[PDB]
RNA sequence: ACGGAAGGGCACCACCAGGAGUGGAGCCUGCGGCUUAAUUUGACCAACACGGGGAAACUCACCAGGUCCAGACACAAUAAGGAUUGACAGAUUGAGAGCUCUUUCUUGAUUUUGUGGGUGGUGGUGCAUGGCCGUUCUUAGUUGGUGGAGUGAUUUGUCUGCUUAAUUGCGAUAACGAACGAGACCUUAACCUACUAAAUAGGGUUGCUGGCACUUGCCGGUUGACUCUUCUUAGAGGGACUAUCGGUUUCAAGCCGAUGGAAGUUUGAGGCAAUAACAGGUCUGUGAUGCCCUUAGACGUUCUGGGCCGCACGCGCGCUACACUGACGGAGCCAGCGAGUACAACCUUGGCCGAGAGGUCUGGGUAAUCUUGUGAAACUCCGUCGUGCUGGGGAUAGAGCAUUGUAAUUAUUGCUCUUCAACGAGGAAUUCCUAGUAAGCGCAAGUCAUCAGCUUGCGUUGAUUACGUCCCUGCCCUUUGUACACACC
């Protein structure tokens, strides 16, 4: 992945925005949902991002479904260097 | 089950298309009026921006950031 | 001010039996506790949906054939009611799984 | 791998335009009311999904 | 287990009486064989219209080739005097691919190259495995708790008899009391002037009209009113349990007949369906998966083209015919299961066109509304043909016009015209079947862009012949014999 530099702070803000991703297994495809990059590097960045041990990847029926963990939400916010009071929307914590 | 034999190649070696480092590659862009003012050399494209240069080929310049738009003889 | 009669229609979509009839009763109670005017619950027919498979899930073998079935009823009802009491009707006590839509068929 | 030239074939219709949700098998799809389950993936998940034995 | 050993029973994947066929002919489809560069593969009652396998692209596995990395991670190596990416025009290329190159321009730490490692693989391995289903085996079989008999392999329990489709019971009993299987159960098709109701279903009265009669009449039309639920729907339900009676039964399980009913074959058909098993098969369904191989000129992935469709040949499901009960023209005009456009483009009404296929304009329908009452064939009536490979038969050949498809050539498919093959009811053999059944005839759905000769469901015309037996092929239980146990192969 030659995963150009400005879409790659694009992929890393966007999954601080939600926390939590998708990417159907489609490859091929012109345009990531909601993220407006070519699936496929988004698809390799992510499992690069596994692979170091920041995100959690489950399958199920061809959509990968990824999670962020702690570690992953540090080195996240030193990528950005967003202050560190922030986190990403998965922790607003809603009472039932 | 399926037999596979040793496959055969009937063109020798294809080599991978190696980028060519040049040693000091901006010295041909931008030339020193003897300890002074700068300038520049063959065109410079319009559109793309200020410093961005041409590709000479023969008797016609040409880019490589809008590569194909502009190519403009001279 | 919405006391005018608007000729509402209520379908019901369900893949079960059961919870459908206690459905549409239900419905039907709550409209003679407020008194409303309806055409019954009429029934629509059975839409049975079947699908065959071949058994084996390669081919070989005795010609085996499965056969897949689910079965849907709707049992539309129309009502010459008001605006809020029916909308407050509809709006409670809907078991799960019984799909229901409102229309104002005006 | 020029964009132009790879992926390039279209694949809207026939046997390969369609995956099966559960593996992307091409071989023995269910299109019928848009299940898009090959045959036997559908009936492992069937008794689930709503379906069953009557007769 | 086996016996061309005995006894008791069963099975139209056995027979009997028969019915319809195949094997004869042509064509399709699938294997084998051949050929080919590939004509990819797995199968050999339980392989061969099976892998939903109706592959022109994809499909995909094969063949010629052309591309790219989809090698994550960490280390090391180089590295902003550039690790490295991309690129017009040209040669090269099938390609308007910076594939490669000519020149140079562009991009920057993501990559590049070594390392361990990893990912993917319709690659090998179903004789390493799961799961799945096929088969033994649609038969009536199968264990375990004590208890007795044997030292034990084990046996009894599970059985002399009669009955049933059933290890189903009556019963007798070193056997007793329980479990799986069968049944029970579930769905469906039968009957409901009983209830609940119903413009997305039907009627009836009556409006308002059309006709034809003249007299109150009939056939109609009408999303006007009133009214009802037999007819169509779906809910609670009822109804059958062999009910009653007559025969027969150590008089008991039960069997036969008649009647009443709708139904008297378990009411019909299925759906689930036991222990043990198979070296049955599927790594070719999966991101089910162990191991092995590969993992950059790749067995990964993707693009173009060819192939899986070829041909001296055998075999299986098949379709249409060999004509008169027919063919062809006219005239009638009866169905049911389905299915149907959305984030995409279906069902298609109706109207204009074209002979047709087909085209066009518009409308409904996300569905008891619309397609559709799918006005379906076979069939019914009247005509032409009149035994001659004949108007039977429509394969094989040309010429055109259409639609789908990015792509119809190795004819996709439909229509027009012409050519008219073999075929005289088909050998030894062999297949399926007992009542809405065989067969004939279509219809709908699945495969679908386009296609069926296929399969799955449905309805229609709807029979001949039993209503039984081990003669053939097997199955079950018991007895007996064996030098068999990888078990008469
Ligand atoms: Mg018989
Ligand atoms: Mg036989
Ligand atoms: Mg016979
Ligand atoms: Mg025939
Ligand atoms: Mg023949
Ligand atoms: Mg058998
Ligand atoms: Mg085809
Ligand atoms: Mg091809
Ligand atoms: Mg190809
Ligand atoms: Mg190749
Ligand atoms: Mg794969
Ligand atoms: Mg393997
Ligand atoms: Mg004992
Ligand atoms: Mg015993
Ligand atoms: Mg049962
Ligand atoms: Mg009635
Ligand atoms: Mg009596
Ligand atoms: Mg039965
Ligand atoms: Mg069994
Ligand atoms: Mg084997
Ligand atoms: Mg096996
Ligand atoms: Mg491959
Ligand atoms: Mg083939
Ligand atoms: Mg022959
Ligand atoms: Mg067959
Ligand atoms: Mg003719
Ligand atoms: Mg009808
Ligand atoms: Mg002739
Ligand atoms: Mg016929
Ligand atoms: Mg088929
Ligand atoms: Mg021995
Ligand atoms: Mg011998
Ligand atoms: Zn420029």
């Amino acid at each position: 992945m030659l995963i150009p530099k400005e879409d790659r702070k694009k992929i890393y803000q966007h999954l601080f925005q939600e926390g939590v991703l998708v990417a159907k297994k489609d490859f091929n495809q012109p345009k990531h949902e909601e993220i407006d990059t070519k699936n496929l590097f988004v698809i390799k960045a992510l499992q690069s991002l596994t692979s170091k041990g920041f995100v959690k990847t489950q399958f199920s029926w061809q959509y990968y479904y990824y999670t962020l963990t702690e570690e992953g939400v540090v080195y996240l916010r030193e990528y950005l260097n967003l202050p560190e009071h922030i986190f990403p929307a998965t922790y607003l914590a809603g009472q039932s | 089950g399926k037999k596979r034999k040793k496959k055969v190649y009937t063109t020798p070696k294809k080599i991978r298309h190696k980028h060519k480092k040049v040693k000091l590659a901006v010295l041909n862009y931008y030339k020193v009026d003897d300890e002074g003012k700068v300038a520049k050399l063959r065109k410079e494209c319009p559109n793309c921006g200020p410093g961005i240069f041409l590709a000479n080929h023969g008797d016609r310049f040409y880019c490589g950031k809008c590569h194909s738009t502009f190519a403009t003889q001279k | 001010q919405e006391v005018v009669i608007h000729k509402i229609r209520i379908n019901l979509t369900s893949t079960k039996v059961k919870q459908l009839e206690n459905v549409s009763a239900n419905i039907i109670k709550n409209a003679e506790t407020f008194k409303l005017v309806k055409k019954g619950p009429v029934r629509l027919p059975t839409k049975v949906l079947k699908i065959s498979t071949r058994k084996t899930p390669n081919g070989e073998g005795s010609k085996t054939w499965d056969t897949y079935e689910m079965r849907i009823h709707k049992r539309y009802i129309d009502l010459e009611a008001p605006a809020h009491i029916v909308k407050r009707i509809t709006q409670i006590t809907i078991e799960p799984g019984v799909d229901v839509e409102v229309i104002i068929a005006a | 791998a020029h964009e132009n030239v790879w992926y390039s074939h279209p694949r809207k219709f026939g046997k390969g335009s369609r995956q099966c949700r559960i593996s992307g098998s091409h071989s023995g799809l269910i299109r019928k009311y848009g299940l898009n389950i090959d045959r036997q993936s559908f009936r492992e998940k069937a008794n689930d999904i709503g379906f069953y034995k009557y007769r």
